[PDB]
């Protein structure tokens, strides 16, 4: 227990190292698909239009 | 005559279609297609085609076979249903010029107007441009060579009007628009260097291989034009261009001022907010 | 008395024959026929897909000339297409993409030949440019309302198929009138070719052309949409010369809906584009 | 200068833009023209009597 700390502690270090470049796919993807979406939903509005009040 | 075409990816995706009910023949050889588009107007407008019964034979080159009954009934009933499109030429899928391309050009050149030609690859592998407008126009050669039809590169591009980019922007749902700003140029300015290695470094080899081992004269006289074109840059010392490095320079310069600037100005809230926000979260947390 | 969960394969070649249809899609009422082939109970797969000429009729079953459609479907037959019809198709333009009681008379006319008598109806006309999302129509059984209507197993895709969600069709006229799922598929060949031709189609032609403009515009027209951004700029922090009163006052609550970051962030981006191209003119300078 | 506004005659209002084969001389106000159903694109105009 108080030596099976450190080797029992390196698993979490891997599993919170992991995250780093899942984080970082997640970031770089994620605002992607948001000028994705945001060309998508701003080529919407188009030039012919009626001119209410 | 014609400056410059307009073919829509539709006929490409017909070339597909070829491509797709061959049925596992084993043959896959240049199948020849109607090419069809709108000849009033000065450009060229490629809306829809269709196909051609078209063999040739193994040994000798100067078979083909073609038919006029069909493309007068596909052309009768096309034209019935959508009249403002005409016949204006065809299209081989082949990625070789062979000689008999002049006796299948010259039916369609008979009985049709001036018909344009189109060279494509059997696989998407090549990386350039697929579609090249080889115009069928016979010129008149200064080393007194007999007057031959003659393939004149006219340039082309792949644009669609209405709804075709729609429909192939939802089939694909992976492309990206133009977008600019970082990725969109970044990537352009890292495999533009590879877009024009293949094509230049694919082009210097069979180039420098034909130019000792080469016969059947290839018109040389564009040679001269080639490398004087080459050499229309003479590894200038860039003296007088130290003045036009300052002025790019200090635009620079002010991209500098304008990042450090507008960061700085953005800092604003963020700076601001991560002191204001955590001392009164953690002073009324508890 | 059995039934199946169909689902219909849509591909390109239909897609872009219904978006060059739709182009030509005349308010005048359209006729079309579909083709494929029947492997086995509940699929089906559509391959050819051609126009037909219009007329002051419109859709009805005397506008079809059978000699006309035995007769190309016979020279689809001496050609390398061994497909048999599938359904016929047409567009519904202004009144909605429902079906009257003639389309549904030459539908009941139509389908006793083939049971399935997949039905599709386009109108890019009032359809926004931004979706081009397509739904296939379907025939139901006048005998069947003493039992369930629709027994079909595989209740996930109904999600999808729950896309068209207009509170006026789907259950204003459910009755007697239901749809079906769509699906697509693309091999390499199309995904090579067609994504290729789509990056080509959004690039240039030797793709070193065009670069130099930009990078040598940079000191020319570019100059102009500096100052004009930086005059935006300016225009932008002669307000946020009033923001730390404000923020120096309330510090309570947000009442402009306005950022004043992102656009500035764009502006960054837009001005990146000379930093991105130095590097450009010093490969075109040095070789 | 490339996108205007168009008055119909039916009463409603709607704004048009620019076609690319045609020029700024008769694009000038006050000179009734034509539009299409699709797109609202101008082919020509339309001489007042
Ligand atoms: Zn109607």
């Amino acid at each position: 227990d108080l030596y099976s700390r450190y080797k029992k502690l390196q698993q979490e270090l891997e599993f919170l190292e992991v995250q780093e470049e899942y984080i970082k796919d997640e970031q770089k993807n994620l605002k992607k698909e948001f000028l994705h979406a945001q060309e998508e939903v701003k080529r919407i509005q188009s030039i012919p239009l009626v001119i209410g009040q | 005559a014609v400056q410059k075409v307009v073919v829509h990816p539709l006929v490409l995706l017909s070339v597909v279609d070829h491509f797709n009910r061959i049925g596992k023949v084993g043959n896959q050889k240049r199948v020849v297609g109607v090419l069809l588009g709108s000849w009033q107007k000065k450009v060229l407008d490629v809306s829809n085609s269709f196909a051609v019964p078209f063999d040739e034979d193994d040994k000798d080159d100067s078979v083909w076979f073609l038919d006029h009954d069909y493309l007068e009934n596909m052309y009768g009933m096309f034209k019935k249903v959508n009249a403002r499109e005409r016949i204006v030429g065809w299209y081989h899928t082949g990625p070789k010029l062979h000689k008999n391309d002049i006796a299948i050009n010259e039916l369609m050149k008979r009985y049709c107007p001036n018909s344009v030609l189109v060279i494509i690859d059997v696989k998407p592998k090549d990386l350039g441009l697929p579609t090249e407008a080889y115009i069928s126009v016979e010129e008149v050669h200064d080393d007194g060579t007999p007057t031959s039809k003659t393939f004149e590169h006219v340039t082309s591009e792949i644009g669609a009007e209405e709804a075709e980019e729609v429909g192939v922007e939802h089939l694909l749902r992976d492309i990206k628009d133009t977008t600019v700003g970082t990725l969109s140029q970044r990537i352009t300015n890292q495999v533009h260097g590879l877009k024009g290695l293949n094509s230049k470094l694919l082009d210097i080899r069979s180039y420098l291989e034909k130019v000792a081992t080469g016969k059947l004269p290839i018109n040389h006289q564009i040679i001269y034009q080639l490398q004087d074109v080459f050499n229309l840059l003479p590894d200038v010392s860039l003296q007088e261009f130290v003045k036009a490095f300052y002025l790019k320079t200090n635009d620079q310069m002010v991209v500098v001022y304008l990042a450090s600037l507008i960061r700085s100005v953005v800092a604003l809230h963020n700076l601001i907010n991560n002191k204001i926000a955590n001392r009164d979260a953690e002073k009324k947390e508890g | 008395a059995v039934d199946t969960a169909e689902q219909v394969y849509i591909s390109s070649l239909a897609l872009l024959k219904m978006l060059k249809h739709g182009r030509a899609g005349v308010p005048m009422e359209v006729m079309g026929l579909m083709l494929g082939e029947f492997v086995d109970d509940y699929t089906v797969r559509v391959i050819d897909v051609f126009a037909m000429p219009q007329s002051g009729t419109g859709v009805s079953v005397e506008a079809v000339d059978p000699v006309f459609q035995a007769k190309m479907l016979d020279m689809l037959k001496q050609t390398g297409r061994p497909e048999m019809v599938v359904g016929w198709y047409h567009s519904h333009p202004g009144f909605g993409c429902w079906l009257s009681g003639v389309d549904i008379n030459t539908q009941q006319s139509f389908e006793a030949l083939s049971e399935r008598a997949v039905a599709v109806v386009v109108d890019p006309i009032q359809s926004v440019k931004g979706k081009v999302v397509i739904d296939a129509f379907r025939l139901i059984n006048a005998n069947m309302m003493v039992l369930g209507h629709e027994p079909r197993q595989t209740t996930s895709n109904l999600g999808h198929l729950n896309k068209p969600s207009i509170q006026a069709l789907i259950h204003g006229l459910n009755r007697h009138y239901y749809s079906i799922t769509i699906n697509y598929r693309k091999n390499e060949l199309e995904q090579k070719m067609l994504l290729n031709l789509h990056k080509k189609s959004w690039m240039e032609g030797l793709t070193l052309q065009d670069y130099s403009e930009h990078c040598k515009h940079n000191e020319s027209v570019v100059k102009e949409m500096l100052e004009l951004a930086k005059n935006y700029n300016k225009a932008v922090e002669e307000e946020d010369k009033m923001t730390p009163e404000q923020l120096a006052i309330k510090n309570v609550g947000k009442q402009d809906p306005k950022r004043h970051l992102e656009e500035h962030v764009d502006v960054l981006m837009t001005s990146n584009i000379v930093q991105c191209l130095a590097a450009m003119l010093d490969t075109v300078v040095f070789k | 200068e490339e996108k205007f506004i168009v008055k119909a005659t039916n009463g409603p209002r709607y704004v048009v833009g620019c076609r690319r084969q045609l020029d700024k001389s008769k694009l000038k106000p006050g000179t009734r023209v034509a539009l299409d159903m699709t797109t609202l694109t101008i082919m020509r105009y339309l001489p007042r009597e």
